[PDB]
């Protein structure tokens, strides 16, 4: 059970760890969150009191080194930090255990939502869509753009996701027009699947991790990015079974967590609505169609 | 974005456009089967491809044989349409190539885009006009040529005759959309309008009757009192 200790609390500011999140006031003797499962991605996040515009925050994994925040009063913000001195860090964290000045992270044992929500998220993966290869981190917030939304203006702060656009040559065999746009298997199998992202994994990481930015920082293009991740398989007649039954579970977990004020904007009706009602997929999305019926039946 | 009432100037402007209109391309007969069922029967139909500047009409007649064994007709015609649309603009040298094409209905704005990806410079637009091209079948000469089509065939036609030698295409535009809204209102009047004075002839090559400038607007007054007529009775006005 690893632990990201805090050098201090100077400004008011809620704090998120995954999908919990505690108020923390300004001078509040806190030193940082303990009792981090090992094994999944974490991110902890930030919206200031004073300043409710930009969330932002920090994916990392405890096994690839020993992170700590300090408040940065030039920047004006929480900053994820590696401390390379292995026993430095130890010894910190042994002082702030013992003056029990950590937060735990607040896991119910019976709960699998973190699990579900990050199965198939990797840091590696992580670092390959936010590009700074001197941390072993990878910060993100509410305003960062996508390569994709950049095309149509910083591009080292960018969110590097990889672009669908259903009406491209890569999506559209020359002499298949009609047939590639109207069943887009051709799109997810061969291009994506085989082409670029290897194996279903990588596909499902990166929907999982667009998700997540959307939800935790409201970032617009990484939700873009969720949707057409979702609309390419859903559009697609010839899909491995295996794949639609973890979509099914993927979507499930992530309209199970998705805050009930923010389905209005966090949530495309015409995707949704095509995706459980129209496409070829309409009937192999059980949990996920009966879940947005019961809690989100409005949208559709 | 739309073509519309405001920016109506643009067709006679120097900017090769076309008018693409998908609305006789996939045409049948509905009727009752020995067992008491319904079925369709396709018949002939065509692209209406018109430069609304020049004149050049592109008919490409569409042969029945197309639809055989094919499923979902009305979207195949759809994609077929934007297929022959995207052949004929690849078959003309880069100069004559259009820079846009106005869809006359919005559902062949996709399959016109995704037919002409090669082509990210030449712009599809939609138009909140409602251009009464469905009429072109109501001309004889084109309605002959589509249904003793035996095969696919691409005719080229003048639909504004030798007009422009006299009108400006805008004249000439107006001129043609009065006569298709009249066809399209009440085809029985409008053919009665059009060839009732005998002394008055269509050359052979052309589509309507060689009418002195004086009778042209006699011609055009008798179409605006049809179309308005026909719109008292639609509405009991």
């Amino acid at each position: 059970m690893n632990t990201v200790p805090f050098t201090s609390a100077p400004i008011e500011v809620t704090i998120g760890i995954d999908q919990y999140s505690f108020n923390v006031k300004e001078n509040q003797p806190f030193h940082g969150i303990k009792d981090i499962p090992i094994g999944h991605v974490h991110v902890i996040h930030f919206q200031h009191a004073d300043n409710s515009s930009m969330r932002y925050g920090y994916w990392f994994d405890c096994r690839m080194g020993n992170f700590y925040i300090q408040y940065d009063p030039k920047d004006g913000l929480y900053k994820m930090m590696e401390e390379r001195d292995g026993a430095k860090f130890e010894n910190i964290v042994h002082n702030f255990k013992e003056r029990q000045m950590m937060v735990s992270y607040p896991k119910i044992d019976e709960d699998d939502t973190w699990y579900n929500l990050t199965e198939f998220v990797q840091m590696d993966k992580i670092r390959k869509i936010v590009r700074k290869d001197e941390n072993q981190f990878s910060y993100v917030d509410s305003s960062m753009t996508t390569v994709q939304e950049n095309e149509l203006s910083d591009p080292a702060h960018s969110l590097n996701y990889t672009v669908i656009n259903f009406k491209s040559r890569e999506a559209i065999r020359p002499g298949h027009e009609m047939e590639d746009f109207l069943d887009k298997s051709y799109y997810l199998n061969t291009v994506m699947l085989q082409g670029i992202f290897k194996n279903s994994s990588n596909y499902f990481g990166e929907l999982q991790f667009a998700f997540l930015n959307a939800m935790f920082f409201g970032n617009y293009g990484s939700s873009l990015q969720w949707h057409a991740m979702i609309e390419l398989i859903c559009s697609s007649a010839t899909v491995p079974k295996h794949m639609l039954d973890k979509l099914d579970e993927i979507l499930y977990y992530q309209i199970k967590t998705l805050p009930e004020q923010y389905s209005d904007i966090l949530l495309n009706e015409r995707v949704w609505n095509i995706c459980l009602y129209s496409s070829f997929q309409k009937n192999s999305l059980h949990n996920t169609e009966k879940i947005m019926e019961n809690k989100y039946p409005e949208l559709l | 974005g739309a073509m519309n009432s405001s920016n109506y100037a643009e067709l006679f402007n120097n900017d090769i456009k076309l008018f693409v209109d998908d609305t006789n391309v996939y045409r049948v007969t509905v009727h009752k089967t020995f067992e008491g069922n319904v079925a369709t029967k396709a018949i002939n139909g065509c692209i209406f491809t018109l430069n609304p500047k020049t004149g050049h009409l592109f008919l490409k007649i569409i042969h029945t044989s197309v639809w055989a064994g094919q499923k979902r007709l009305s979207q195949l015609a759809k994609w077929k349409t934007a297929e022959e649309v995207s052949a004929l603009v690849r078959s003309l040298p880069k100069e004559e190539q259009p820079k846009q094409i106005i869809v006359t209905r919005k559902a062949m704005l996709d399959p016109l885009e995704v037919h002409m990806l090669d082509f990210p410079n030449i712009a599809i637009r939609p138009t909140e006009l409602r251009l009464p091209f469905s009429a072109a079948m109501s001309i004889d000469k084109l309605s002959d040529v589509v249904m003793k089509a035996t095969e696919p065939q691409m005719v080229l036609f003048n639909i504004y005759d030798d007009w422009l030698d006299r009108i400006s295409s805008y004249t000439a535009f107006s001129r043609l959309t009065l006569l298709l809204r009249a066809l399209k209102t009440n085809e029985e009047s409008a053919k009665m309008i059009l060839l009732s004075d005998p002394t008055i002839t269509i050359k052979s090559y052309h589509l309507w009757p060689s009418f002195t400038d004086e009778q042209w607007i006699t011609i055009e007054s008798q179409m605006r009192d049809l179309i308005l007529t026909e719109y008292g009775r639609k509405y009991n006005v």
